[PDB]
């Protein structure tokens, strides 16, 4: 059971390893795609507001 | 203008309520009544 004690002093070395796992698998480029779900979004349309039809004579 | 016709007025607001309206279900609404009168125009005339 001390075998932890040595294995642990042994294998810090893989501290430093993984010290430079995680700081430069944050270098390289993730991109987490969030999607649109299946039901698809829509606006209304580009609406402009102005006076109606005049009756000119 | 008489009983037979009838009188329009457009209008808009750039307010929420009014630019939202592109899509109605149903638009319902009620208005007080007034009245409308008539002022005094002189012809003006070049003789008598």
């Amino acid at each position: 059971a001390s075998l932890i004690y040595r294995q642990l002093l042994t294998n810090s070395y893989s501290v430093d390893l993984y010290d430079e796992i995680e700081q430069i698998g944050s270098g390289k480029t993730q991109n987490v795609t969030i999607n649109p779900g299946p039901f698809a979004q829509t606006r209304y349309a580009p609406v402009n507001w102005d006076h109606g039809e005049i009756n000119d004579s | 203008i008489k009983e037979n016709s009838y009188v329009y007025v457009d209008y808009w607001d750039d307010s929420k309520a009014f630019r939202n309206i592109v899509y109605v279900r149903s638009l319902a609404a009620n208005l007080n009544s007034v009245r409308c009168t008539g002022g005094s125009y002189h012809f003006s005339l070049p003789v008598g």
